[PDB]
């Protein structure tokens, strides 16, 4: 993945500050609260209602960290994203039916979760960095739809 | 549609947002075309290199447009007029482009508004945002 | 914004699918299926192979509403306010999907009225088909 | 681009039968007269105005014939994109200045322009070849942007 090794060193040193119980809830979160369409993905989830329904709902808490633990598992394996996303896109497809567009938007709002809690460090390099790495997950995770 | 809930939280936001627009105009176009080079194509002329002065000024002139807008919120399509013909008919700059900048206004303000960029002024901002744009690409054919 | 050539287009292109708009629907979404199957995330409900009495069907559907906006074109927002409040409250289609179905009507269009299929006309129907996915993706947030 | 030799096949056969100075006047021609903003790069090829200019251009004709050729070359190089239009892709970027995006749109109308010939011969599933094709194309042509 076009990374340079300058790229893949900022990101992984971002990532070792990263308290993933929180981003994950944190990111799901807005994902709901701002594209709100998303959340018909996740009925089982409870009350929606009110942004802070959501923020707070602890399923969507702990569906946040599953999901930012895949995350973490994917920085470190930069080099074969398609591969350790498979079983995951596949399922994405087949089971769950979500449009792949989705995984930019939370890309994007995983993007904006960083730059919230890390301010002026979450600079317009490692930003960029970043951009690369949730656009191959992204892919990744489209890679099975068939 | 901006809501009122809406308008008031983006009325709060760039409000605090205040005299460090320009600046974060400058940061949002840095961290485009950074993130994004495809963007850079539309700037063959500006001195793009990490705190150019073109960039620091063309900055502000968005940052300026934006508070405009934020200051005729209900009217935003006829007060932007004038910027919608420019980048849809001497420029021509196709619609992602919006996004891609849009994102980084947001980042931009999520990095310097910690207390601010709560999930429900994230939202609105966005929808603001989405506005702009679409007035701003209103006129691309 | 459709001017009135374009209407003037949209109007003489059309009534020449005439009769055959149901059976072009169709092939556009048996097209879209086909050549974006990401798409398919939204019609799992569905049998989609090759020639389904659904697809059929839901072709006729789709067909259907084009006719009602070509004959109500120049007020398209309040005629398809039912089908808008389908696709973008309950549904909820995210607007990319809009551009490939209307990518592939085109091809399915400009596949069967070779003779109709102008640049003109090619460019009317674009601008007419952003147009219907505008007005289907307006009542999201 | 993972092109399935049945679609490596379908693609070819149909290529055969093109008339490569009908269809790079038509696509080039389209894409002016259909997405105007494209006009701006292509102003020193005279009277654009309105479609029967565009489309009876001969400065249009001629580079339409040209981009075809550069098609050509991909439909034989299809396992390496990248290498071959590497240079085409510095120059739609250092030289000429455009966006990426417009890419897809000259793809596109690419594949208007086929379906428009061929008729009934330009089914879905050749429509699908194509369309990965025409992707790869755009892909390949933005890839050394920078
Ligand atoms: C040209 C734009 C489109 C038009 C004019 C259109 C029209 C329609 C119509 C008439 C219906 C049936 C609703 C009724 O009972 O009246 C429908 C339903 C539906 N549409 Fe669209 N549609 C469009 C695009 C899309 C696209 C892009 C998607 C997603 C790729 C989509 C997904 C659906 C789905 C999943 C249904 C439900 C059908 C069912 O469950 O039986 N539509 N649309
Ligand atoms: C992927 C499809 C495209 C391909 C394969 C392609 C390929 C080419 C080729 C082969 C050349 C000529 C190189 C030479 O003469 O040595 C060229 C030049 C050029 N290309 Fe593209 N092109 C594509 C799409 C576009 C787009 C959509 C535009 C802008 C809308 C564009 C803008 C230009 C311009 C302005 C020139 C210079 C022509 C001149 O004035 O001499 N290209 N392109």
């Amino acid at each position: 993945v076009h990374l340079t090794p300058e790229e893949k060193s900022a990101v992984t040193a971002l990532w070792g500050k990263v308290n993933v119980d929180e981003v994950g809830g944190e990111a799901l979160g807005r994902l709901l609260v701002v594209y709100p369409w998303t959340q018909r993905f996740f009925e089982s989830f409870g009350d929606l209602s009110t942004p802070d329904a959501v923020m707070g709902n602890p399923k969507v808490k702990a569906h946040g960290k599953k999901v930012l633990g895949a995350f973490s598992d994917g920085l470190a394996h930069l080099d074969n994203l398609k591969g350790t996303f498979a079983t995951l896109s596949e399922l994405h497809c087949d089971k769950l039916h979500v449009d792949p567009e989705n995984f930019r938007l939370l890309g994007n709002v995983l993007v904006c979760v960083l730059a919230h809690h890390f301010g002026k460090e979450f600079t317009p390099p490692v930003q960029a960095a970043y951009q690369k790495v949730v656009a191959g997950v992204a892919n990744a995770l489209a890679h099975k739809y068939h | 549609v901006l809501s009122p809930a809406d308008k008031t939280n983006v009325k709060a936001a760039w409000g605090k947002v205040g005299a460090h627009a320009g600046e974060y105009g400058a940061e949002a176009l840095e961290r485009m075309f950074l993130s994004f080079p495809t963007t850079k194509t539309y700037f063959p002329h500006f001195d793009l290199s990490h705190g150019s002065a073109q960039v620091k000024g063309h900055g502000k002139k968005v940052a300026d447009a934006l508070t405009n807008a934020v200051a005729h919120v209900d009217d935003m399509p006829n007060a932007l007029s004038a910027l919608s013909d420019l980048h849809a008919h001497k420029l021509r700059v196709d619609p992602v482009n919006f996004k891609l900048l849009s994102h980084c206004l947001l980042v931009t303000l999520a990095a310097h508004l910690p207390a601010e960029f709560t999930p429900a002024v994230h939202a609105s901002l966005d929808k603001f945002l989405a506005s702009v744009s679409t007035v701003l690409t209103s006129k691309y054919r």
